[PDB]
């Protein structure tokens, strides 16, 4: 009946987006030479 | 009664804190350091390696080592009671049993030291971030001194507790593993160099943007656990680095989480690299550059330049670094430059 | 080749003249 | 608080949520069993390492 | 306002949605098992198990099926190579579709437990909060683990009701799934004894049943209840991650060193069988046994099987690998077709020479040819070096005994140079460098990939254990709320 | 007249990016070295380094990746000659001799010196101490020693470090072959500086986040700290910065003096017994491994 | 006490080992 | 009988105390607040925790924060958690034995 | 030979049923 | 029967239990003496 | 020479980064 | 607390055990009597398979 | 408080440990004369494992 | 196909430098 009071929203600011995009992009820049071989 | 009178004696106030984890830490750390000092002073490497490596022989501080056991011992624990030493102390020194003595005590002493950080943070009542940051040297010690020789043939291929022996370990890993080309190693170099840069920048800009510079600087109350991290303006340093570098920290907490996080992630990534190199899963060769160098002989890059230098390291250090294999290499099979 | 030499000469002496007159003069206002 | 049939069946097993035995309980029995497990793991580890070589135990592929 | 790395923590104070998340994980793992079994049955060659077995084709999941007794497929081939059999429903495809429909059923019950989350069983009647009885949960689950351990060991591995397990000879020639009998005595603690596995699962199942009945009986003491922090769910996650990285380090060890539960017919030979030259000794023993019965060199060397000669090759040990050299080992040097023979090198004065073999550390090795005593008599030089021994100054010839080329001498020094370069690898084999577009750059075994993955995973689960122990013990400082503080405290003032 | 709007745009401390007077030199030199680096990394002809015709191809379009690609140093036929485009005869002859390396390192060292000047200028106009400039002078000295002082001491610009990932490892391997840098103490103080700087970064960042509970701003710098430490002046940041800084200064002037062939007192215990027999040490394994790369480099 | 065990564990083998190292200087 | 941060000294700045007993009648918390004490007007000795000394015994609290404004410390906030009625009676006995000597009102909410 | 396994399982089920009836 | 290695393992485990019992006996004795 | 090594690069980028951008615009609707 | 959210487990109220009521005494006696005859059957299954 | 019970007897015992030559016999270090034997140039490396306690003293009767 | 892959991953970092320097978030004001 009740709509599950254990649910909190999820936050991701612009700066954590920028740090995450930087991490994924330089990980791909480091590892693409090894994936290509 | 039984347990409580011990428990408040251990957690009592003293010179040093000796908790419940001090029973683990102080015998293990004491016998690891004592084994390394009595190995560098008296014990030789003549029967495991064919080397002279003590102060008794004539070596200085940079040349002594407590050397790894011989390759025929395998991954034997080399206990003094033993099947190999059989109670004998002199043969246990000559077989390389002091190496396993220092390495197993290093393992249990690092366990006890990370337990002591939990014990000190538990009674003070702080979050144990120092004990989580110390999980990176424990990871490096297990991946280098325990997981790497256990993936290899024996304890012989392991760092040998000395300055020049660790330089041999670095040059061995360049020659036989191409360890600088591994991406996990590159993350490790990035973590250590960026952590050094982070602490240089951070100490340079706390002492520059201080609250009371030099004129009306009445010294306020200093608290030991504050780490003097309340004597500068985050506004002034953020206003500096938003103009010089463009990006800047806007937090006194995220700055020090980043300062924790950068070299600990670097050391954990290089631990994953050495755990891969334990089974010789090494990033040695790009396959496309191998075929493109075997195609036409006029294709030289710095990579194919580096593979020849690794071949020189291997075939010139291997008859003396691994003497048990009995490598007889004549002069005409050694890789020279004009050949 | 001569024109790249005098172009780089003109631009380098322009930027160092901008740097020098930004430090020697122009201190107030 | 749905009252299902299987929740009625498995109800006495999730019934003693924070029940505790007084004081020290069976901690010495746990400690001698933990010590016996430590001696047993040492016996295994030294058989596989051939640090204790036993009669009729050949630790190889035969 | 949760960060991205905390989004599962909504399942901490809700047990039914935790059942839903664990059921969805169990659905994903079962669906991976079915999908990797189907992808492995898509690309697998069962025609030649001597020189192209499943550890050469990069089959990861296939040897774990064949270890417990799944041999044979619905197409009509076996693992041992009979190519006509009635394997029943329980083929490779049968267990693949079993794990696929298991994954679908656990997904549906995950959706039921996600939407019917508020059951009375996760609630107490007195307080309004949801709560769980973890020391009794451990007793029910340990009684179940001991019951299924005893059932597996007493009924499967004995062959009383089931196939046995994979057993082989010491050298990996003849291996099958047999019923094995349990080994009581100290020979059950031999890792290479398959009866200790059975005596284990009988004894450890009985011990787990006794301990599970003990925890359903006996409540925990007060001292280690508030010391080890039961009542938190994160102490169970902490101690579970401890036991789980312990078990992962153990399976990486018994995969790398070898045991009875990781045999070399299924998983390939180890690096230590090359390091001690375990197959060259049996090959020389079988040849001298045939030679002291009065046979020729061709008759003695032809009596050796191709599979025993295939184990004596450097492209089969897992320590000759690369981390980014992907694929199977047939990408590594080709698909093996025939044993070429046994190369015996002669020194033009009728003297036997011996090629110094390549150890597993080296990515490249010089070709050096020595004597019985050990003096260097010939070598292929680096590129342009002052040849003193060379190959044609000493006149090195190569003869072949046994194998494909049998009784063929080669007096042409480039072919002798190429045969010596292949003879530093052990035995010389003929390869299919086409049909997979393979290069000559070696790959590693499934044994090596399993050991790599679970050594790395056990090292990362070490950090996961520290972080969750430091979250369980230091909960009042990570929150600001004491765990034994009730969450509603009427103010008093002063 | 308008020269005042430009003069106060340059001197402005309210811009998003501070464009100082040292920025007026720093922006075009670093942009010229940036655009030539991105161009010569992607597309560049192979460069001979020796006098013989065995050119090392370092560009991306000539079959390299991120790891093995590099801007190759200038040749031995140049040496310590200044090599712009207008000294060469052809542009293809300029790229074959390796002119882009000299272009990139000269504009980069000019712009990095002016970046040090820009940090000094912003600290001067904000009325601050020069502790950021002095801490920046240790990577600046370590980039002068690797790119300028070592090719001047070895007498040719071919000896310098190439601008690429695998090229730095080739530089380091050839340096260990020629100089035995690992046994010289000025390099071991740099390893102690970098290792201890990583150590102090992890210990300092853990110990501050352990005991910093909340903080806020006006929109005053309020901060609550979880004080009271363990039982029986505060310039911890000067030690925290000055440990890594002087560590990197020691190895910077270390390879600056290894540039002029002033090898430090070697600790080589050559132990020989009375039968003419050789007892090896661990420095002999390193010396054998160095001889294996010096002979490989010819 | 609290100060005696640090002396008997550290200062006794340091003085013994300094005797050993200071007598190693007149070997050979 | 009185509060002290450094064993031997007697903090002569009275705190604003705020109690929060559980409607369960067992767990409790006492959020103190010291507005500009003597332990923040310079003293050099290191605080090891907040102590409550008395004639029945001595209670300790390791949750001691200090508030800092523009680098200068201004205030101290120590929160003590009871979690036992056998400790709650001890703290209410300490509270009137401390409030009888320094003067404090107990404005029951 | 002697079927102890066809009587130990009979006594197992009976004993196992009493464990679930006392749960 | 008892090998050299089984006798050596019994000697090592006995000596380790002597060390581990002796350190807790000494620490328990020094704790029961210093009861402040 | 890998053809799907190009695919493993793009799934190294397009799988996490999209998860960031979806998590970014989901909290631009909350505020 | 910085401007985020967390979750920690809610622990039940710890209470010491009382001595058993006979409804639980019979339950525990039937538990041990089921378990000992279970592990008596398992040793016979072990003796049969060995 | 004043602590001078036995400092130089420890230093003299440490001097006499390696001065008389006890430490070569305790820790098994060879002398500068006793590195190789009178006839061989080979290094006495420890070969196969459980014969190792014999193997070293197999070299130690060659002197 | 690999060269434009390395150049594309580099150019995305170069664009993220611009979008993080100039389009940085405003501070949360209370
Ligand atoms: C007669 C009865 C019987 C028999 C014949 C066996 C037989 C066996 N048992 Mg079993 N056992 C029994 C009863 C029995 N058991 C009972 C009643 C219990 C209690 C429930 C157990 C619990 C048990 C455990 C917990 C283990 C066995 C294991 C084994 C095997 C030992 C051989 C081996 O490969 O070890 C290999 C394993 C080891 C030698 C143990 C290594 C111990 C490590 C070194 C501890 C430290 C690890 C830590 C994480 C740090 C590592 C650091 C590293 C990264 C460098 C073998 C099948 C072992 C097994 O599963 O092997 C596959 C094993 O780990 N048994
Ligand atoms: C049984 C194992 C297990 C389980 C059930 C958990 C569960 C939990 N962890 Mg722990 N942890 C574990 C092991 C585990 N962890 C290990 C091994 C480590 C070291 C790697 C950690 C390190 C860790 C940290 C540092 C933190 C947690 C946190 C959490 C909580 C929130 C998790 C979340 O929302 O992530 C959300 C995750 C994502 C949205 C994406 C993660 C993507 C990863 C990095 C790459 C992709 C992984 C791939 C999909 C999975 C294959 C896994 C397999 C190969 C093992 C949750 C209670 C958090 C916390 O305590 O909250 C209060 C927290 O901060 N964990
Ligand atoms: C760096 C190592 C390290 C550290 C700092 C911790 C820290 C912690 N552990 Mg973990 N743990 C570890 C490794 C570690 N652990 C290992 C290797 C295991 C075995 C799998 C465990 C198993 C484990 C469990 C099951 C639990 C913990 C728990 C804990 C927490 C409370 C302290 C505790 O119980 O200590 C444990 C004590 C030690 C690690 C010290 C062990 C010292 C041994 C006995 C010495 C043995 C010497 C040996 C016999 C010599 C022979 C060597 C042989 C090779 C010849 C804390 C987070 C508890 C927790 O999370 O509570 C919430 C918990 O339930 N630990
Ligand atoms: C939805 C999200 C997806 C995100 C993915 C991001 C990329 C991450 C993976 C990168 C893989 C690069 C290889 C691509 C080429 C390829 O395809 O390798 C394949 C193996 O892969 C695989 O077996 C994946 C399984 C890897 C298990 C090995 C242990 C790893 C432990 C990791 C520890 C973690 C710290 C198979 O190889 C190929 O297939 C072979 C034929 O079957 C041929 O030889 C081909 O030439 C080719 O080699
Ligand atoms: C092994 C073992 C053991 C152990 C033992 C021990 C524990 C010992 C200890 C030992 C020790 C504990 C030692 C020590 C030593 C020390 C030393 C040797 C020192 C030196 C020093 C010096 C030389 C100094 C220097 C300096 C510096 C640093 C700088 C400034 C100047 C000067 C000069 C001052 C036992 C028997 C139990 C058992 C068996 C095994
Ligand atoms: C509904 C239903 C159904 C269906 C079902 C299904 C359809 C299933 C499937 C399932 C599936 C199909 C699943 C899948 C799974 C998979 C997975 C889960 C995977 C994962 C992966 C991972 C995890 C990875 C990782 C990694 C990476 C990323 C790469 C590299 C390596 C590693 C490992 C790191 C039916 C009708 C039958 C019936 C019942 C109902
Ligand atoms: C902010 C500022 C400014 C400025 C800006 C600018 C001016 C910029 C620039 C930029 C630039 C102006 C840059 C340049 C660059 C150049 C270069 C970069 C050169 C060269 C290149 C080359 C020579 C290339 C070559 C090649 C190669 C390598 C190979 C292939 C082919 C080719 C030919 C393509 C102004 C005035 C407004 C004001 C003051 C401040
Ligand atoms: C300041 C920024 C300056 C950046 C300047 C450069 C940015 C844009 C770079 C685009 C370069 C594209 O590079 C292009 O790649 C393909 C393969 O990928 C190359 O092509 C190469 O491989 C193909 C097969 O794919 C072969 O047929 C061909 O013989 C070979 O030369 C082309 O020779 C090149 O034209
Ligand atoms: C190791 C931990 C063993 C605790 S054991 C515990 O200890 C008490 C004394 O503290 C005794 O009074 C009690 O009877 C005993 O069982
Ligand atoms: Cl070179
Ligand atoms: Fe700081």
């Amino acid at each position: 009946m009740e709509p599950n009071p254990n649910r909190q929203p999820v936050e991701l600011n612009r700066t954590s987006l920028y740090l995450g995009l930087l991490l994924i992009l330089v990980l791909a820049l480091l590892f693409s030479s090894y994936f290509f071989n | 009664g039984w347990f409580d009178i011990l428990d408040d004696w251990l957690k009592r106030d003293r010179f040093v804190f000796v908790g419940w984890s001090g029973i683990l830490l102080f015998p293990c750390a004491y016998l690891a350091l004592g084994g390394w000092l009595t190995g560098t002073t008296f014990v030789t490497s003549w029967y495991t390696h064919g080397l002279a490596s003590s102060y008794l022989e004539g070596c200085n501080f940079l040349t002594v080592a407590v050397s790894t056991p011989a390759n025929s011992m395998g991954h034997s624990l080399l206990l003094l009671w033993g099947p190999e030493a059989q109670g004998d102390f002199t043969r246990w020194c000559q077989l390389g049993g002091l190496w396993t003595f220092i390495a197993l005590h290093g393992a249990f002493g690092l366990i006890g030291f990370m337990l002591r950080q939990f014990e000190i943070a538990r009674l003070v009542g702080v979050r144990p971030y120092n004990a989580i940051a110390f999980s990176a040297p424990i990871a490096v010690f297990v991946s280098v001194f325990l997981i790497y020789p256990l993936g290899q043939s024996s304890w012989f291929f392991a760092p040998s507790f000395g300055v020049a022996a660790i330089f041999r370990f670095l040059l061995f890993f360049q020659g036989f593993h191409n360890w600088t080309l591994n991406p996990f190693h590159m993350m490790g170099v990035a973590g250590v160099l960026g952590g050094a840069l982070l602490c240089a920048i951070h100490g340079a800009t706390v002492e520059n943007t201080l609250f009371q510079d030099g004129e009306g600087a009445s010294t306020f109350r200093a608290f030991n656990p504050t780490q003097a991290e309340e004597t500068y303006s985050m506004v002034t340093a953020n206003r500096f680095w938003s103009q010089i570098f463009g990006i800047a920290f806007s937090n006194k907490r995220w700055l020090h989480f980043f300062m924790l996080f950068v070299p600990v992630t670097g050391l954990w990534m290089s631990a994953i690299g050495v755990v891969g190199l334990a089974l010789n899963l090494r990033s040695y060769d790009f396959i496309s550059q191998e075929i493109r160098a075997a195609e036409d002989p006029e294709f030289e890059t710095f990579y194919t330049k580096n593979l020849l230098l690794n071949e020189g390291i291997r075939a010139w250090m291997a008859p003396q670094d691994q003497p048990h294999e009995n490598f007889v290499f004549p002069e005409e099979v050694l890789p020279r430059g004009n050949a | 080749m001569e024109t790249l030499k005098i172009t780089v000469y003109i631009v380098v002496t322009f930027f160092v003249l901008l740097f020098v007159f930004g430090f020697l003069s122009g201190d107030p206002a | 608080a749905r009252r299902t049939w299987l929740g009625d069946i498995l109800r006495p097993l999730n019934s003693e949520y924070g029940k505790v035995a007084p004081g020290w309980g069976t901690t010495p029995l746990m400690a001698v069993f933990m010590g016996l497990f430590l001696v047993f793991l040492l016996i295994i580890l030294e058989i596989y390492n051939s640090t204790l070589i036993l009669d009729g135990v050949n630790v190889s592929w035969k | 306002g949760l960060p991205w790395y905390r989004v599962h923590t909504v399942l901490i104070n809700d047990p039914g949605r935790l059942i839903a998340a664990h059921l969805m994980h169990t659905a994903l793992v079962a669906g991976w098992a079915g999908s990797m079994a189907l992808y492995e049955l898509a690309t697998f060659d069962p025609s030649d198990p001597v020189l192209n077995p499943m550890w050469r084709q990069g089959m990861f999941v296939l040897p774990f099926m064949a270890r417990l007794g799944v041999t044979g497929s619905w197409s009509g081939w076996s693992i041992t190579g009979e190519t006509g059999i009635d394997p029943g429903f329980w083929s490779f495809e049968g267990v693949a579709l079993a794990h696929i429909v298991l994954s679908g059923l656990l997904f549906l019950a995950a959706c039921w437990h996600w939407v019917y989350w508020d059951l009375e069983l996760f609630r107490d009647p007195r307080t309004g909060e949801p709560a769980l009885d973890l020391p009794k949960m451990f007793g029910i689950h340990l009684f179940l683990a001991g019951l299924l351990c005893f059932g597996f060991g007493a009924f499967h591995l004995t062959g009383l009701f089931g196939p046995g397990m994979w057993v082989s000879d010491p050298y990996g020639l003849t291996g099958s799934v047999q019923p094995v009998a349990p080994e009581w005595g100290p020979d059950g603690f031999n890792p290479y004894n398959p009866g200790g596995v059975v005596a284990h699962h009988i004894a450890a199942g009985i011990v787990g049943i006794i301990a599970g009945l003990f925890h359903i009986l006996v409540r925990p003491p007060q001292r280690l209840y508030k010391a080890l922090r039961m009542g938190n769910i994160e102490t169970v996650l902490s101690s579970s991650i401890a036991a789980v990285f312990f078990a992962a380090f153990v399976v990486a060890g018994t995969m790398w060193y070898g045991s009875a539960t990781t045999p070399i017919e299924l998983f390939g030979p180890t690096r230590y069988q090359w390091d001690s030259s375990y197959f060259q000794q049996e090959i020389n023993r079988r040849v001298q046994a045939s030679l002291a019965s009065g046979a020729t060199l061709e008759e003695a060397w032809s009596a050796i099987p191709e599979k025993l000669a295939f184990y004596d090759y450097i492209g089969n040990n897992p320590a000759k690998g690369g981390l980014f050299r992907t694929g199977p080992m047939n990408k590594g040097d080709g698909i093996a077709q025939a044993w070429k023979g046994h190369a015996v090198f002669r020194n033009k004065e009728g003297e036997e020479l011996f090629v110094r073999r390549m150890p597993a550390f080296f990515e490249s090795f010089p070709v050096i040819l020595t004597d019985k005593n050990g003096v260097v008599k010939a070598d292929i030089p680096f590129r342009r070096a002052e040849s003193k021994y060379s190959f044609e100054q000493q006149g090195v010839t190569v003869s072949f005994y046994g194998g494909e080329l049998n009784g063929q001498t080669f007096t042409d020094p480039p072919t002798v140079k190429s045969y010596a370069r292949k003879a530093i690898f052990g035995e010389i084999f003929e390869f299919d460098t086409e049909t997979l577009n393979s290069d000559g750059i070696f790959r590693t075994s499934p044994r090596g990939w399993f050991t790599f993955a679970h050594a790395v995973f056990a090292l990362l689960f070490f950090f996961g254990h520290i972080w969750h122990g430091a979250r369980t013990l230091f909960r009042d400082v990570f929150s600001g709320i004491d765990p034994e503080l009730s969450p509603e405290q009427v103010e008093w003032g002063f | 007249n308008l020269w005042e709007r430009f003069c106060n745009w340059v001197t402005s401390t309210d811009n998003r990016l501070y464009v100082g007077w040292f920025g007026v030199i720093m922006i075009p030199t670093l942009l010229a070295a940036t655009i030539c680096f991105v161009i010569a990394f992607i597309a560049a002809p192979p460069v001979d380094i020796d006098g013989i015709r065995e050119p090392v191809s370092g560009s991306l379009l000539y079959g390299n990746n991120i790891i093995t690609g590099a801007v190759v140093p200038s040749s031995n036929a140049i040496g310590l000659h200044f090599y712009p485009i207008w000294e060469a005869a052809s542009l293809d002859e300029w790229l074959y001799n390796g002119g882009p390396y000299q272009l990139i390192i000269f504009h980069f060292l000019l712009g990095a010196s002016c970046y040090m000047g820009r940090q000094w200028e912003l600290s001067y106009r904000l009325g601050m101490r020069p502790w950021i400039c002095v801490a920046y002078s240790a990577p600046l000295a370590s980039a002068f020693a690797v790119f300028l002082i070592y090719p001047i001491g070895q007498g040719s610009f071919s000896d310098g470090m190439p601008l690429g990932i695998s090229g730095t490892f080739n530089f380091m391997i050839v340096f260990q072959a020629e100089h035995n840098i690992l046994m010289h103490p000025f390099h071991q103080l740099g390893v102690a500086g970098v290792f201890g700087g990583a150590l102090f970064c992890a210990m300092h960042g853990s110990l501050v986040t352990s005991s910093l509970i909340r903080e806020t701003t006006e929109t005053n710098i309020v901060a609550a700290h979880g004080y009271f430490g363990r039982l029986i002046s505060r310039s911890l940041h000067f030690f925290l910065a000055a440990w890594r800084v002087v560590g990197v200064w020691f190895a910077a002037l270390g390879i600056s003096t290894m540039a002029f062939n002033l090898n430090g007192f070697n600790f080589n215990h050559s132990v020989i017994d009375a039968k003419g027999n050789v007892i090896n040490t661990w420095a002999d394994i390193i010396n054998r491994a160095n001889l294996g790369m010096e002979v490989m480099h010819e | 006490t609290v100060r005696w065990v640090a002396v008997h564990t550290l200062a006794v083998p340091t003085i013994f080992f300094l005797g050993a190292i200071a007598a190693m200087q007149f070997i050979q | 009988a009185e509060i002290q941060f450094i064993r031997g000294i007697n903090e002569e700045v009275v705190p604003d105390v705020r109690l929060t007993r559980a409607r369960d009648g067992s767990s409790g918390q006492a959020m103190f607040y010291f507005d500009n004490p003597k332990i923040v007007q310079e003293g050099n000795l290191e605080v090891t925790g907040m102590y409550m000394v008395d004639e029945e015994g001595e209670i300790v609290t390791r949750d001691v924060n200090a508030k800092f404004i523009n680098g200068q410390p201004v205030a101290i906030e120590a929160t003590y958690t009871m979690r036992s009625p056998q400790e709650w009676d001890r703290f209410i006995r300490f509270m009137d034995r401390y409030a009888a000597s320094h003067g404090l009102g107990f404005q029951k909410s | 030979a002697a079927a102890a396994a066809a009587a130990a399982a009979a006594a197992a089920a009976a004993a196992a049923a009493a464990a679930a009836a006392a749960a | 029967t008892i090998t050299p290695s089984l006798k050596g393992f019994f000697i090592g485990l006995l000596s380790g239990a002597v060390v581990l019992g002796l350190t807790f006996a000494v620490l328990i004795a020094i704790s029961q003496i210093d009861k402040v | 020479v890998n053809q799907l090594g190009f695919i493993a690069t793009a799934l190294f980028v397009l799988v996490p980064s999209v998860f960031l951008i979806i998590l970014y615009v989901q909290t631009e609707s909350q505020q | 607390e910085g401007g985020r959210l967390n979750n920690f487990a809610i622990e039940p109220k710890v209470y010491q055990a009382q001595p058993w009521t006979p409804q639980q005494k019979v339950r525990a006696a039937l538990l041990v009597g089921g378990g000992l005859l279970l592990v008596a059957g398992l040793v016979a299954i072990a003796v049969g398979v060995s | 408080v004043i602590h001078s019970i036995t400092i130089p007897a420890l230093f003299i015992a440490g001097w006499l440990f390696v001065s008389t030559g006890l430490a070569y016999d305790v820790f098994g270090t060879p002398r500068p004369d006793s590195y190789y034997a009178q006839e061989q140039r080979s290094i006495p490396l420890v070969t196969d494992r459980f014969e190792a306690k014999q193997q070293v003293e197999t070299f130690l009767e060659q002197l | 196909m690999e060269t434009i892959t390395y150049v594309f991953i580099f150019a995305c970092i170069i664009a993220l430098f611009f979008f993080a320097i100039f389009f940085r978030e405003p501070p949360r004001i209370t």
